[PDB]
RNA sequence: UAGAAGCAGCCAUCCUUUAAAGAGUGCGUAACAGCUCACCCGUCGAGGUCCGGGGCCCCGAAAAUGGACGGGGCUCAAGC
RNA sequence: GAGUCGUCUCGGGCGAGAGCCCAUAUCGACCCCGAGGCUUGCUACCUCGCUGUCGGCUCUUCCCAUCCUGGCCCUGCAGC
């Protein structure tokens, strides 16, 4: 936390690794991120600090040939509660790695849902009780079969842009369903002259084979 | 103990010298130093007196207590050193009078109006150190609060305040 | 044709205690500054101008000041 | 004390709002109605410099700046008042009693508050319209100042402090002003 | 709080009062009588102490698996140091102080339980526990 | 219960010195001498 | 009111008379008046000695002298009043 | 100590890892929980937050046949 | 009676501590500062060529630091 002591230490760092990403460390705990931050060390990288000194990819770029900084680049992807992630990992691996590792993320009562939230059909393994009554109230049909509470079918409980009511959230949480992300959401990754956005980086490889 | 209306002035003269006079009063203060030795700290806060006064033995004990009590509870006596340097020496005088009414005086003008000892007082001028507390910079906020609490029970006022020495 | 912001440096004694002042006023001669400083100080701090000591008066350029308040005011004159 | 020599602040006025000045007196007319105020404070002239309204006084003092920014804020409430108006939505909440809120004429009447046989009434101003829809009521009108006053006159009528304030909560309250007040 | 819910504390090697166990219930799916046999065996110490634990039963299979809120680190130092009770007064009295080698061992197994990092970090996590008596 | 009504009524702080009902997070009293005031007119928990 | 280049008159000051112009504004409480010596005006400080603006305005620099304050004052035609 | 699980109280108040992290600010249970802070990257894109002397005006400031700065009345003064 | 104001009455600050947790709903030590003149005392200024004592009765005015009444705030204000 001296200026040009702290930027300097980030300075040598950015230059040291092929891949630099900016990630939203914000959505998280602290349980996800501190475990992620350890994980990141085990997986050939580290994650870092600095306030205006994060936007300062500029000095590193100026020091070398490129087009990752504020200057030449598109629009500094940086967001509030962003961090800087330097790694040997390829950007697509980096995005997938961040996506896999996470636990977990419930939707929160009264919150806007980032994407459509779904329930899968099957038995809960939970006994009969008021819990059945609760599922029906939220908009999830259910019944008792095999002596256990079962969800009748797959359904979208709420759509994206819609608030989650507290009743819905608590039940979803009871069920152990966690649709939300509280891993590191990736703002953008720079590697070797190219900046890769999260929409590019999200590859569903299996979806491409399905599409064909 | 009558209200303090004579301990607030220094235009009243000296009658200190306990050996000299027949009849001298006891103290109420016994405890003046507390905590750790004063060699284990760096910084010095004082409360500075801006007004001349006589400060009663009773006020000294009271003021120290309320202060020291606060410092002891929150910080502990593993840290801070607090001293109230003064000892009261100035002997205080009384004219005998109480209710008795009717044909009775009580009284009396003279026929020995000359003091029996009430107490003792300490004479505090301008820029004296009424309190000196020794602290670190962790333990700053406690020492200032304690001094504020002192100042009210000061007979007149402070106007030089809570003072950073700094520790020279 | 001449304005200039005049940086007075002095001390005043009040109650045996020493106050600094640097009071920067623009006039066009030192006599304006002297009257103005004895008047400002003496009004507000509640003190005569026979206990005001002027150490110095130095004109500096009027596109400059070494207070934020003075410079900002003088930018327009 | 903030210190400038102009001292001058500037009010951005849209194409929808025209402002006319006549000394210290301001009239603001847009596509819907007009609204007049008197801005009174010594030494503050309001005039129109092109599309822009300027509020100025030579001398900077602390009092002045505050008053100057309040006037800027009164203009600004007129710009979104005279365009499309202000809406505050209010709820009548009852502890025990179906509580009947009706507009009869240029007063709003609330009856059957706490089992009372008497009418309660509260004044509605000449620019403000009160509509009740179920036990939501929305107060609607050209002006914020005016709208804000009418709403609060309703609330001050139902006021209760002559019993416990945790176990009688009967009344009509401000759910909305223009944001949502408030969390305890 | 607390809540009196599935988490309840039972002293050392004992079991089956009516009152903590009956109402709280540790179901196998059967009664507590199964729980009784588990709890007392693990905890075996010559004395009793309030051992935080949790049980998991939803009224169902109703089978229980429990954790031991004790064994964490406070017991681990008791074997290596060789002293049973903790100190009544911290810093004031140190009943014992473990050598560096004994600390490394405590950390080594403790790793899965812990998020301790390199082996140094673990020890540091443990050492801070060491100092606190009471 | 709670949330419009108990806000104007409930969630406010009260003056130690003069008993004035002040806003929920203001540093100084209105009129009674700069005291650091208390919360609340409570009784619900 | 009162900005630079706005031509003035007074009923007070040295003479008085007399027409004068604000050539620089000293403080927020003082103005510097000058004029031509053809009307027996000389530089002086003023602080509202009944300074009342005239309808006339001319363009002078911000910090100037009577040959350039003279020159605009002349073409306006008020160096003889 | 029933519990004291940051949150009766006492004392230690240390060590690891970093947006960041106080053997914890208040609420909350009497005591695991829950709400939340200091804290922090960060959007809006500035002249900013402190502390400490001084003058002056305000609160503190209730009284007895009529109250009164001599009176009137005065407020960029007819005041200080 | 005046003066004074130790006492007397009343009021303010500080806040040790108690009130279930919670200084300040309430209660409040130590200590410190004021106002009044309603108790007592001090004074000897006025009066000893007499301003008639108390209490009561009767008759009237005034003061508020307000007992009720009215209008209010807080509360450990459910109601009452």
């Amino acid at each position: 936390e001296w200026k040009k002591k702290e930027v300097e230490e980030l300075a040598n760092l950015i230059k040291s690794y092929p891949v630099v990403a900016l990630v939203d460390v914000s959505s998280m705990p602290a349980y996800p991120l501190s475990q992620m931050r350890r994980l990141i060390r085990e997986n050939n990288g580290l994650l870092r600090v600095s306030r205006n000194t994060l936007i300062e990819l500029a000095i590193k770029k100026v020091a070398q040939e490129l087009g990752k900084p504020e200057l030449e680049k598109l629009i500094n992807y940086i967001e509030g509660g962003a961090g800087i992630l330097v790694t040997t990992m390829n950007p697509f691996k980096l995005y997938k790695f961040l996506q896999q590792n996470r636990q977990p993320a419930p939707a929160k009562p009264g919150a806007k849902v980032p994407k459509d939230v779904v329930i899968p059909a099957g038995p809960t393994s939970l006994a009969p009780g008021p819990i059945v009554g609760q599922m029906q109230a939220m908009g999830i049909p259910a019944r008792i079969e095999r002596g256990k509470v079962t969800i009748q079918k797959d359904t979208v409980v709420l759509k994206a842009g819609e608030e989650i009511t507290p009743e819905l959230a608590n039940i979803l949480n009871a069920l152990g369903i966690q649709p939300l992300e509280v891993g590191l959401d990736l703002l953008a990754v720079y590697e070797d002259g190219i900046i890769y956005t999260p929409d590019v980086l999200a590859i569903d490889e299996s979806e491409y084979i399905n599409m064909l | 103990l009558r209200p303090a209306k004579i301990d607030r002035y220094v235009d009243k003269p000296a009658y200190t010298r306990r050996e000299y006079i027949r009849g001298a009063p006891g103290p109420k203060i016994t405890i003046f130093d507390m905590g750790n030795p004063a060699g284990d700290f760096e910084f010095e806060v004082s409360l500075h007196t801006a007004e001349p006064v006589q400060i009663r033995q009773n006020a000294l004990e009271a003021a120290r207590q309320q202060v020291n009590r606060y410092l002891q509870k929150n910080v502990g006596r593993s840290n801070y050193h607090f001293k109230i340097r003064v000892y009261p020496f100035q002997v205080l005088r009384e004219n005998p009078m109480a209710t008795g009414r009717k044909a009775d005086r009580y009284g009396n003008g003279m026929r020995r109006p000359f003091g029996k000892p009430i107490g003792l007082a300490a004479r505090l001028k301008k820029d004296q150190k009424i309190l000196s507390i020794r602290v670190n910079r962790q333990h700053l906020k406690f020492a200032i609060e304690g001094a504020r609490r002192a100042a009210m029970k000061f007979p007149c006022k402070c106007y030089y305040r809570i003072y950073d020495k700094e520790g020279n | 044709m001449k304005v200039k912001v005049f940086r007075v440096h002095g001390y005043f004694e009040k109650n045996g205690r020493k106050f600094k002042f640097t009071k920067e006023y623009r006039g066009i001669k030192e006599e304006d500054v002297k009257e103005l400083v004895y008047s400002d100080i003496g009004s507000k701090h509640k003190v005569k101008r026979n206990k005001i000591f002027i150490k110095e008066i130095k004109e500096i350029r009027p596109e400059e000041a070494e207070d934020i308040v003075v410079r900002r005011l003088s930018l327009e004159l | 004390m903030p210190v400038d020599a102009w001292i001058r602040e500037e009010v951005e006025i849209p194409e929808g709002v025209e402002v006319t000045v006549e000394g210290y007196k301001v009239k603001v007319k847009g596509p819907k109605g007009e609204l007049e105020r008197e801005f009174f404070w010594p030494g503050i002239q309001i005039f129109t410099e092109d599309g822009n309204v300027v509020i100025y006084k030579d001398f900077p003092r602390r009092k002045d700046v505050a008053i100057a920014r309040t006037f800027a804020a009164h203009i600004r409430n007129m710009i979104k008042g005279v365009t499309e108006g202000f809406t505050y939505k209010l709820k009548v909440v009852y502890s025990h009693f179906p509580i009947s809120v009706k507009v009869q004429g240029d007063e709003v009447i609330i009856e059957n508050f706490l089992g009372e046989k008497a009418p309660r009434k509260a004044k509605i101003l000449p620019g403000v319209t009160v509509k009740v829809r179920g036990q939501e009521i929305i107060v609607e009108g050209i002006d914020k100042e005016a709208v804000g006053q009418t709403a609060a006159n309703i609330e001050q009528a139902t006021r209760i402090t002559k019993w416990d304030r945790r176990i009688f909560q009967d009344g009509i309250y401000i759910v909305e002003k223009a944001g949502k007040p408030i969390t305890f | 709080m607390p809540k009196q819910v599935v988490e309840v504390l039972v002293e050392g090697g004992k079991a089956t009062p009516g009152p903590p166990l009956g109402p709280a219930i540790g179901p196998l799916g059967l009664n507590v009588k199964q729980v009784v046999d588990k709890i007392n065996e693990a905890t075996k110490d010559f004395a009793g102490m309030q051992v935080p634990v949790k049980i998991i039963v939803d009224p169902v299979t109703k089978q229980f698996e429990i954790e031991v809120g004790v064994p964490p680190t406070s017991q681990l130092i008791k074997k290596e140091l060789g002293l049973e009770k903790g100190s009544g007064e911290p810093k004031h009295n140190i009943v014992g102080n473990l050598t560096m080698e004994q600390v490394i061992k405590i950390a080594k197994m403790k790793k899965d339980q812990m998020l301790a990092l390199t082996l140094k970090a673990a020890a540091k996590e443990v050492i801070g526990t060491a100092l606190s008596m009471g | 219960r709670f949330p419009e009504a108990e806000a104007r009524i409930f969630k406010k702080y009260v003056c130690l010195r003069c008993g004035a009902t002040n806003p929920w997070g203001a540093k100084k009293c209105r009129k009674c001498g700069y005291k650091r005031l208390r919360p609340k007119a409570k009784e619900p928990r | 009111a009162i900005d630079v280049g706005r031509i003035a008159v007074v009923i007070a000051g040295r003479r008085a008379g007399q027409k004068v112009v604000v050539v620089d504004i000293i403080d927020k409480n003082f103005v510097l008046v000058t004029g031509a010596g053809l009307n027996k005006v000389k530089r002086r400080r003023m602080n509202i000695k009944h300074i009342e603006p005239l309808p006339q305005k001319i363009d002078i620099p911000r910090g100037a002298s009577d040959e350039e304050v003279r020159a605009a004052l002349e073409k306006a035609g008020i160096s003889l009043a």
